[PDB]
């Protein structure tokens, strides 16, 4: 009589094979605006 | 290198590697003579034609790694497949089918891969599953 090969694998083996690592390099920056120059004025030093 | 042919009817020129430049990639293990393979081949051709070229970017692409028992089997199915395929005169045939372990039952089996030689999903055609590709993670960046 003939014999068959072993065709059957474990449920952990068939699914839990390793998985591709995600793309974890997406850095972003901010847009902090510059400060407008000082043009405010004191009333004493503007009048007197 | 000198492996995986594209589509090119008449001369069958292979593929320089950056054809796969942002497409979802899978391995479609199949073999003619297997009756279950026979009705999955035209419907995966249908998936290869509406979610691929009906609109924008070619977003899917598959490789036919053959498990054919003779060479005359190979050119009949590969002339039928408009997607890419590996040849019989190649060491890439056996190393893929034993890394993913289709016994030589399994046919047909689709396994999406990544840019690592690493699986990203098991399909289980053999017994309507085609619309679960998730071709947004499957990208080969």
């Amino acid at each position: 009589p003939p014999t068959l090969p072993f065709h059957g694998e474990s449920a952990y083996r068939t699914d839990y094979v390793p998985k591709p690592l995600p793309e974890v390099a997406k850095p972003v920056e901010v847009k902090l605006p510059p400060t407008l120059p000082f043009n405010a004025q004191s009333c004493y030093r503007s009048e007197y | 290198p000198d492996v995986v042919k594209r589509t090119q009817q008449g001369n069958y020129v292979p593929v320089r590697p950056d054809h796969f430049a942002g497409v979802s990639v899978a391995l479609f293990f199949a073999k003619a003579g297997h009756s279950k393979c026979a009705q999955i081949v035209p419907v995966v051709r249908q998936f290869y034609k509406t979610t691929n070229f009906s609109g924008e970017k070619a977003v899917i692409e598959i490789i036919y790694v053959s498990l054919d028992k003779d060479e005359q089997d190979f050119e009949r199915v590969r002339a039928l497949m408009p997607w890419c395929s590996v040849e019989y005169k190649s060491c890439l045939r056996k190393k893929l089918i034993e890394r993913y372990r289709v016994p030589n039952t399994a046919i047909p089996l689709l396994i999406v891969i990544g840019p690592n030689g690493e699986e990203a999903g098991r399909m289980n055609f053999q017994q309507f599953v085609l619309q679960r590709w998730d071709y947004r993670f499957n990208k080969w960046p």
